[PDB]
Order: C-alpha cells, then sequence, then structure tokens
C-alpha cells in the first residue's frame, strides 16, 4: 500500500518548495515597478505564431514509427514458446515493415 | 547670485535642505532641484543603499548626503547652519512599534524648528493636509492639525502648505485601490456617498514648492492646494476597475506594514472639503491638472495593451 506513500511524499516537497521560493519574497516590500519593461530583448513582438511545416511533420513522422515499437515490444516474452518458426518468420516482418516505411519517405525529409 | 541658464551644471544661487526625501514625495521634489541648479543637502535616516537611485539627480557636487536621527538636537544643527530655504516633508503613516507617533508631528517638526529659526535659515516651510481639522478626527489625521497650531508659533514666516489627496506614480493613495483583488471591492464604508476628494497630480504640488522656493513675498502666508474639477463621485472606485480591466524592508519579508484596520480605512473617507479663501494655488501657479487623462499612465495591468476608455 506503500507506493502512494512514496509519490505524494515526493510532490509535497516539490509543491511546497514553489511557495517558499516564488511566493515568500514575492510579497516583500521592495519596489517592483509595474512598467512594461519586461519580456527581455525582443521588446514588443506583435504577431501570431505562423505555421512552419518542417516543424510540424517531425511530430507526425515520429508518432507512426512509435506505434509498432509498442507492437514490437513483446518479443522477449514471446521467445518462450511451442512452435517458434512462426515467430522468427513473423517477428522479422514487423521490422522490415518498419524499415520499408522509412525508405519511401526518405526520398523527401526536407530539412528535418 | 544666479548665473547663466537653468539647464544643469548651473548655480541659481539657492541652497536648500530637504529632510525626509526618500519616500514618494521627497524623491520627487529633489529631482526638480537637480535641474535648475542648487545645493540640496539631503540627509536621511537609516538607509545606506536606498538612497542611490537618487544620485544621478544633481550634476556633480550638487546634492550631498549626511546622516541623522532627529531626536538628537545636534543632528539637525550640524547641517542647516549653512542654508537658505529649508522645507520639511517629514512624517509618515502608521504608528511605529518604536516611535510612538504622538509628537513625531509635534516634537520632530519642532526639533527641526529648533536652531533653524535660531541659526538664520529663511523661508522655512512645512506641510499640512487639506482634511486635517482639530475637531475630533482622525486619530492619524489629528496631530497633523496640531502642527498648524503648535508649530506655527515658532518661525512667524512659514507659508506652510495645505494640499489635497495626491496621486503620483509610485504613490500609495490611489494605489491602495486596484491592490484590492480580494473578497471584493467594499467601499468605505460600503457607501457611495462622499467620494471623492481633490485629486491633484503630484507634479503640480512639487511644482508649487519650487515656485514658492523663491516666490517672492510669501512668508507667514499659508496656502492650500486646489484640486482639479470638481469634487468627484463614487465612480472613482469604479474608475479604478474601469481602466484596470479588473525602502529598507528586509531580506525575506516585513512582519507588519499592513492595511491597518485602524485610521487607514477611515482616513480615506473623512472627506471635508474646506475653506476657499486660501489663495491658494493659481496665485502660486500656474498649475492645475485633471484626472481622466492622467490616470491611464499610473495604471497598467494584465492586459497592458487594450484601453478604449
Ligand atoms: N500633503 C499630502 O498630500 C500627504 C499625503 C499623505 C501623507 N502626507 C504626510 O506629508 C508628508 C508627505 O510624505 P511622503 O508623501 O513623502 O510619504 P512618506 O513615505 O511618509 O515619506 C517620508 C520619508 O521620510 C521617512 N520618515 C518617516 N518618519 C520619519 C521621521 N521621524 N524622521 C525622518 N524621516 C522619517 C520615511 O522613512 P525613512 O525614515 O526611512 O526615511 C520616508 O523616507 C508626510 O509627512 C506624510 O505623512 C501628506
Amino acid at each position: 500500500m506503500n507506493l502512494m506513500l512514496a509519490l505524494l511524499t515526493n510532490f509535497t516537497l516539490a509543491t511546497l518548495l514553489v511557495i517558499i521560493a516564488f511566493w515568500l519574497p514575492q510579497l516583500n516590500v521592495y519596489s517592483e515597478k509595474t512598467s512594461p519593461y519586461e519580456c527581455g530583448f525582443d521588446p514588443m513582438g506583435s504577431a501570431r505564431l505562423p505555421f512552419s511545416m518542417k516543424f510540424f511533420l517531425v511530430a507526425i513522422t515520429f508518432l507512426l514509427f512509435d506505434l509498432e515499437i509498442a507492437l514490437l515490444l513483446p518479443l522477449p516474452w514471446a521467445s518462450q514458446t511451442a512452435n517458434l518458426n512462426t515467430m522468427l518468420t513473423m517477428a522479422l516482418f514487423l521490422i522490415i515493415l518498419l524499415a520499408v516505411s522509412l525508405a519511401y519517405e526518405w526520398t523527401q525529409k526536407g530539412l528535418e | 547670485i544666479p548665473h547663466g541658464k537653468g539647464g544643469r551644471s548651473s548655480v541659481s544661487g539657492i541652497v536648500a535642505t530637504v529632510f525626509g526625501a526618500t519616500g514618494f514625495l521627497g524623491r520627487y521634489v529633489v529631482n526638480h532641484l537637480g535641474r535648475m541648479g542648487s545645493q540640496v543637502i539631503v540627509p536621511h535616516r537609516c538607509e545606506p543603499y536606498d538612497t542611490m537611485h537618487l544620485r544621478p539627480m544633481g550634476d556633480l557636487g550638487q546634492i550631498i548626503f549626511m546622516d541623522w536621527n532627529g531626536r538628537d538636537k545636534d543632528s539637525i544643527r550640524r547641517a542647516v547652519e549653512h542654508s537658505s530655504v529649508v522645507i520639511n516633508l517629514v512624517g509618515r503613516e502608521w504608528e511605529t512599534q518604536n516611535f510612538d507617533f504622538e509628537d513625531v508631528f509635534v516634537k520632530i517638526p519642532q526639533a527641526i524648528a529648533q536652531v533653524s529659526k535660531e541659526a538664520g535659515v529663511e523661508k522655512f516651510i512645512h506641510i499640512s493636509h487639506l482634511n486635517a481639522d482639530i475637531k475630533s478626527s482622525s486619530k492619524y489625521l489629528r496631530s497633523k492639525a496640531v502642527g498648524e497650531k503648535e508649530v506655527r508659533e515658532t518661525f512667524p514666516e512659514a507659508t506652510i502648505i495645505k494640499p489635497a489627496e495626491i496621486f503620483g506614480r509610485e504613490d500609495r493613495f490611489l494605489n491602495y485601490f486596484a491592490n484590492i483583488r480580494w473578497f471584493g471591492g467594499v467601499p468605505l464604508i460600503s457607501l457611495g456617498k462622499k467620494t471623492v476628494k481633490q485629486p491633484v497630480y503630484i507634479v503640480d504640488v512639487t511644482k508649487g514648492i519650487i515656485n514658492a522656493i523663491k516666490d517672492p513675498d510669501a512668508r507667514g502666508k499659508t496656502f492650500a492646494f486646489v484640486g482639479p474639477s470638481r469634487y468627484l463621485l463614487f465612480d472613482l472606485v469604479q474608475y479604478v476597475f474601469a481602466v484596470a480591466h479588473r525602502i529598507g524592508r528586509l531580506f525575506e519579508i516585513s512582519p507588519f506594514e499592513p492595511w491597518t484596520t485602524r485610521d487607514k480605512v477611515e482616513r480615506i473617507h473623512t472627506t471635508d472639503k474646506i475653506l476657499p479663501h486660501l489663495p491658494g494655488l493659481e496665485d502660486l501657479g500656474v498649475e492645475a491638472t485633471p484626472l481622466e487623462l492622467k490616470a491611464i499612465e499610473v495604471l497598467r495591468r494584465h492586459r497592458t495593451y487594450r484601453w478604449l476608455s
């Protein structure tokens, strides 16, 4: 029953330590002028964040290579079986189904 | 004797002294003597480093610092001995856990109304407040109108000043509001009746002094400080939330520097507009400044951009 005793112990030191740092001098009596001088060294910066694509694909591109290496995960439990040939013949398919899915897209990464 | 032009690195013949001159007001006067030329001897109490943000104010060899306590009758006698005019802004809000606050408007302004009178200052000055009346109010607001009585005895020439509730940049008057993110705005006392006072903008008061600083011909003759038009509404407390869109402290924190459940809540609603017959401002002018236009600047909050007011 002692796991949650070992988790909420950990946060409660951390969720404590924000206030004793952030908050404690935050109410101190120093000046702290409201002037809009903050947001350093790009003073104003008025724009939307524009769509920039080769930022985007490197999200998608991963998400799919991700899945099957969940599918690929239960090899070391499956190395203990009865008929094993249906493993080696089958196990090696996923991989090559992964590696193929590279080679195609590999004609165009662009600047990744 | 005045030389040249008033830019900086000039003379203009007046010395001064300004006691206090650390917190909101005094910092903002000396900055007008670090321009037209002076010799501004600013003493200060306890603060070694809180006085630095001041120093690029006079050119070079103009302002000069000393150290003093103020209950020692010598500390006020060592400086002033060479001076022309000496004004006095000293005094504060809440009773200190050390200074019992009773005579710090009585003994202190007299303690510096000691040898100053003797030693040959001239055009000595002191501060009053538009709302202080010797009838019964208000525990802090009282003892201030004693100085108008008790202290005026000494130095027959004063031109002691009587301004209103003032709104500066870093000031605590109009800033007690909008710090009120809280269980809710509760006016004083939950009534929209007698707000508001004459909210003059801090420039005009600090341009009054230096307009009387060599006036000439105002000594003994006290003045009071007009506000803008005209009286004001409850909306002033709504106006705060209309646009806002809803020294020597410590290392960590200060134990008590509160909202003071005491005179503070009742000092703001005491209103009492008072005698017009005081000259009191355009004569010392020429200044008067509004509110509606000058209250965006000092108020900037978490939108920081939109106004459309
Ligand atoms: N005319 C008005 O509209 C108005 C409005 C509010 C208040 N007042 C009163 O009129 C004067 C305006 O003061 P202010 O606007 O500049 O605000 P302030 O913060 O009270 O400035 C006073 C400065 O002198 C210091 N001080 C406090 N008690 C002192 C004492 N016994 N001896 C020497 N220094 C002392 C204060 O702290 P340090 O000792 O560390 O320097 C502060 O540095 C004050 O007396 C104030 O109580 C006037």
